RNA sequence: GGAGUCGGCAAACAGACUUUGAUCCGGAGAUCUCUGAAUGGGGGAACCCACCUAGGAUAACCUAGGUAUCUUGUACUGAAUCCAUAGGUGCAAGAGGCGAACCAGGGGAACUGAAACAUCUAAGUACCCUGAGGAAAAGAAAUCAACCGAGAUUCCCUUAGUAGUGGCGAGCGAACGGGGAUUAGCCCUUAAGCUUCAUUGAUUUUAGCGGAACGCUCUGGAAAGUGCGGCCAUAGUGGGUGAUAGCCCCGUACGCGAAAGGAUCUUUGAAGUGAAAUCGAGUAGGACGGAGCACGAGAAACUUUGUCUGAACAUGGGGGGACCAUCCUCCAAGGCUAAAUACUACUGACUGACCGAUAGUGAACCAGUACCGUGAGGGAAAGGCGAAAAGAACCCCGGAG
RNA sequence: AACCCACUCCCGUUGAAAAGGUAGGGGAUGACUUGUGGAUCGGAGUGAAAGGCUAAUCAAGCUCGGAGAUAGCUGGUUCUC
RNA sequence: AGUUGAGAAGCUUGCUGGAGGUAUCAGAAGUGCGAAUGCUGACAUGAGUAACGACAAUGGGUGUGAAAAACACCCACGCCGAAAGACCAAGGGUUCCUGCGCAACGUUAAUCGACGCAGGGUUAGUCGGUUCCUAAGGCGAGGCUGAAAAGCGUAGUCGAU
């Protein structure tokens, strides 16, 4: 997910990109607690994907 | 505090010299009293804490002219 | 509560022998929650995500242990724990 | 025997606390003097 | 730009392995390289059964300083120095002796 | 830019990222918890409790904004009291706190010296407090000289430890006149100059780019060293590479470079200010008590003012060290004004007949730390394997030490 | 008796303790004892008054500055001919 | 170690060490230590000497262990019992429980521990706070005073015991 295609969407389409990502992060926290998470890199990858969306969602205003 | 309202006179300092010339610190204070001034145009009295030198200036210039100067520098009375 | 806060109150389950026995004997599950989560929020997040019906939540704060090293005194974070009680028969999947 | 230091956390804060130094200007010179030295504590 | 790059054919100048040739495998920090096949060492590791199983004596290369090697020019069969030729659109490393690009 | 990267102590093991340009460096922006001037009200700093407006949820709320005080201006409003004054609300603009020093002011010691000690000194120092600026202050003669002249202020060297002053003790200490650094004046019949904008040009700063010339031989773990012979120079006593390198690497002389920010100096337009209106009256002068003038009442002039008084109007007024006459020289009681000058907490470059770990900063190391004290406050000790971890596989004694 | 106090002896004095202990001793419904919070301080406070107390410091606390005060007084002052 | 000068001192070599030193003549000094009840570290003598912290008190058996007077269990003795038992407040801050340990800490040993490492453990409409109210006292819009800092205080709002 790059910031080039994030500015191809509307504010309406950018507010379930965030809701989907937040749910995706939640599923990763649950796996990390129970020890059944081998994809360790996915934790930081989704953190920067949320912050990327919140920036684009603010450049609109 | 102890400052004349129309001239700004305040306490100053100096020395006491005896006959053997011992010097001790002292102060000189203004001779300032409370007085009510009848403002003819305003139809009322105005009370200030002026020294006796400020009473002579109000004689020379009037209370109309002295009050305007006080208003200019915001010295609320 | 906004739609963000649902996914941010629960920090995962807490694993211990006491929590293991509670989950079996009396249908009471133990979770790690955010340090500012209230009982009303915890109850709503579990109902919304895990599709179970929650009746009572009891919560406690846990102090961070202090471990002494060669560089001086250092301590771990303070966390918050919640006991969640469900209906007499239903479980909570992961 | 009774010794001179009898602890109490309420009275500690009301004589040497942060809000007790900031009240007076002589206590504000104490705080700025400890900041200049570089103290880690700076308050009781 | 770096005068010495990964997977380059170089020759060793100065040191115990002086005169040998090989390929560059890694370029570490603090100006050090790892040239394959030279500066070999032996490391003995105690095999603790806990946290996996370990072996005996391993074979590996040791790093050497970046100024102890030189690009091997396969035109005069000897070491040369490199330079960054003036760029039409991009820097190209060339041999000082022969003014030809490095490959 | 141009190949590696996921900060260090601090290593290992996993997950990964990328020549479809990563890590990294510089400009602009976005986010920016709680506390702290802390500013919605409280408070034991990092905590507790709210109200109003707009939108959204239906349950026990959410998101986004406002709510301190004071000063100035402005609109509305309105007591004793008829009018209106005090007061009360609502809007705008401004301040507040921190900082090592420099600056202008308000207050202001003592030890000490005098071989005791009061006048005197130390000293208008230490300290406390207030205000402004990158500098500040002062500045355009009611100034000096001496019958000849000079020409605003500030700083440096002399005159000179001189004339004075001084329980004439200890001590304090000028000016006139010369030599320099800087060069500038302009207004109250409204000006120079300074700010804030918008333009015309140039230069610098915040990152970077290229950057020349050595081989053989002997010892050695390892050549940069030995020996022989070369080359480069607007680059030859830099740093480090396995021992001592102009030619091995990073550099150095010398040239090139900025999407975008900052700053400086120039043009040329606008607005504000300078600004006090109209040449200066409770002012000059005087008496009493102090302070400053190098000058401690002394023949004691001059400035300043706590108390009390008090002129003239250019045929007039101030000064020329008591005072008088004559001469000379200036025009106070309204303003603005750059440079030469003072300082460095902070940033960069270079240098040292400076230190080399009991030294140099208290601190080369996770130091204003550990520790000591209720507190203010005081305050340490502690560097080095090796070129490279190649940091000792395996066997034996011993408690799986 | 609890509680508050400290009259005597011995021990201890490098102590178990920078003011104690064991035996006896005084008051024990009051001018009593005590917890919590608050007020007064350095030529100043407080004192049923001993110049006592004000953080194991008191004929004028502690701390940082003037400050390297001053010391006609003690001590010390480093290789050779 | 040898040698040379009248002396401060010089010179040559064996062993260690493993990278720097400075002739001669000049120039500059943080330029020479046994003393200052000197300052900082290290190490002696006293000396293997005093002491091992209430004079309630211990004796066997068994187990574990490299090792047991001291650890655990059993049988039997003693001591407190208006405490040497139990519980609140202050104060402290993980000392609480379990597994693994014994270098240092414990005035002896330690298999034990308030010691080392790692995990776990504290659940409230009714208990104590916060929230409501005030005492002593504090702060205090305006205000009154005061060289400046500031002092006092009204409306007000903090402050439990
Ligand atoms: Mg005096
Ligand atoms: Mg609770
Ligand atoms: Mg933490
Ligand atoms: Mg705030
Ligand atoms: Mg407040
Ligand atoms: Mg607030
Ligand atoms: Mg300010
Ligand atoms: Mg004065
Ligand atoms: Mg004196
Ligand atoms: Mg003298
Ligand atoms: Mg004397
Ligand atoms: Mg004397
Ligand atoms: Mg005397
Ligand atoms: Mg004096
Ligand atoms: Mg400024
Ligand atoms: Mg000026
Ligand atoms: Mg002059
Ligand atoms: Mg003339
Ligand atoms: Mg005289
Ligand atoms: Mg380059
Ligand atoms: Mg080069
Ligand atoms: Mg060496
Ligand atoms: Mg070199
Ligand atoms: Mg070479
Ligand atoms: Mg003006
Ligand atoms: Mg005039
Ligand atoms: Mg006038
Ligand atoms: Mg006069
Ligand atoms: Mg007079
Ligand atoms: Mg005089
Ligand atoms: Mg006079
Ligand atoms: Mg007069
Ligand atoms: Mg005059
Ligand atoms: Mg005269
Ligand atoms: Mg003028
Ligand atoms: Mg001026
Ligand atoms: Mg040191
Ligand atoms: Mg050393
Ligand atoms: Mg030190
Ligand atoms: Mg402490
Ligand atoms: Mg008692
Ligand atoms: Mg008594
Ligand atoms: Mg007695
Ligand atoms: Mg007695
Ligand atoms: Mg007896
Ligand atoms: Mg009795
Ligand atoms: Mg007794
Ligand atoms: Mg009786
Ligand atoms: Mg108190
Ligand atoms: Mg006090
Ligand atoms: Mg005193
Ligand atoms: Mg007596
Ligand atoms: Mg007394
Ligand atoms: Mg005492
Ligand atoms: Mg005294
Ligand atoms: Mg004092
Ligand atoms: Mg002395
Ligand atoms: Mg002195
Ligand atoms: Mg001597
Ligand atoms: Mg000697
Ligand atoms: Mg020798
Ligand atoms: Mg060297
Ligand atoms: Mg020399
Ligand atoms: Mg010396
Ligand atoms: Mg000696
Ligand atoms: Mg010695
Ligand atoms: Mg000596
Ligand atoms: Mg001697
Ligand atoms: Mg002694
Ligand atoms: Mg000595
Ligand atoms: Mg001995
Ligand atoms: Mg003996
Ligand atoms: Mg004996
Ligand atoms: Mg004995
Ligand atoms: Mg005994
Ligand atoms: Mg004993
Ligand atoms: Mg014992
Ligand atoms: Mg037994
Ligand atoms: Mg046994
Ligand atoms: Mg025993
Ligand atoms: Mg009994
Ligand atoms: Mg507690
Ligand atoms: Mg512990
Ligand atoms: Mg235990
Ligand atoms: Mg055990
Ligand atoms: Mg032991
Ligand atoms: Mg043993
Ligand atoms: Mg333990
Ligand atoms: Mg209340
Ligand atoms: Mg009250
Ligand atoms: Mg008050
Ligand atoms: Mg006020
Ligand atoms: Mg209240
Ligand atoms: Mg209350
Ligand atoms: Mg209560």
């Amino acid at each position: 997910m790059k910031a080039n295609e994030l500015r191809e969407k509307s504010v309406e389409q950018l507010n379930e990109q965030l809701l989907g990502l937040l749910r995706d992060q939640f599923n990763l926290r649950m796996q990390k607690a129970t020890g059944q998470l081998g994809q360790s890199h996915l934790l930081s990858q989704v953190k920067r994907d949320i912050a990327r969306v919140k920036t684009v969602l603010n450049q609109q205003a | 505090s102890r400052v004349c309202q129309v001239t700004g006179k305040g306490p100053v300092t100096g020395n006491n010299i005896s006959h053997a010339h011992n010097k001790t610190r002292r102060r000189f204070l203004p001779n300032l009293q409370h007085h009510r001034f009848w403002v003819e145009s305003e139809k009322r009295f105005v009370r200030l804490r002026v020294s006796a030198k400020g009473m002579r200036i109000i004689d020379k210039r009037g209370i109309e002219a002295v009050l305007a100067d006080l208003r200019a520098r915001g010295e609320k009375f | 509560m906004n739609q963000e806060r649902v996914f941010k109150v629960l920090l995962g389950p807490h694993i211990s022998e006491k929590a293991t026995g509670l989950a079996d004997g009396k249908s009471q599950f133990v979770f790690k929650v955010a340090t500012d989560a209230t009982k009303l929020e915890i109850k709503k997040a579990v109902e919304s995500l895990f599709s179970v019906k929650v009746q009572r939540v009891t919560t406690l704060n846990v102090k961070g242990k202090t471990k002494r090293t060669a560089r001086g005194l250092g301590k771990r974070n303070d966390w918050k724990k919640a006991y969640i009680a469900l209906q007499p028969g239903q479980d909570l999947d992961f | 025997m009774k010794r001179t230091f009898q602890p109490s956390t309420l009275k500690r804060a009301r004589v040497h606390g942060f809000r007790a130094r900031m009240a007076t200007k002589n206590g504000r010179q104490v705080l700025s003097r400890r900041r200049a030295k570089g103290r880690k504590r700076l308050t009781v | 730009m770096q005068k010495i790059r990964r997977d380059d054919e170089v020759i060793v100048i100065a040191g115990k392995d002086k005169g040998k040739r090989g390929k560059v495998l890694k370029v570490l920090a603090d100006d050090r390289l790892v040239v394959g096949g030279v500066n070999l060492i032996k490391r003995h590791t105690k095999p603790n059964p806990m946290l996996g199983q370990q072996g005996g004596i391993v074979e590996k290369e040791a790093p050497l300083h970046v100024s102890n090697v030189a690009i091997f020019n396969t035109e005069t069969s000897k070491a040369d120095r490199v330079g960054f030729k003036v760029e039409d659109g991009k820097k190209i490393r060339v041999f000082k002796s022969t003014q030809k690009p490095v490959q």
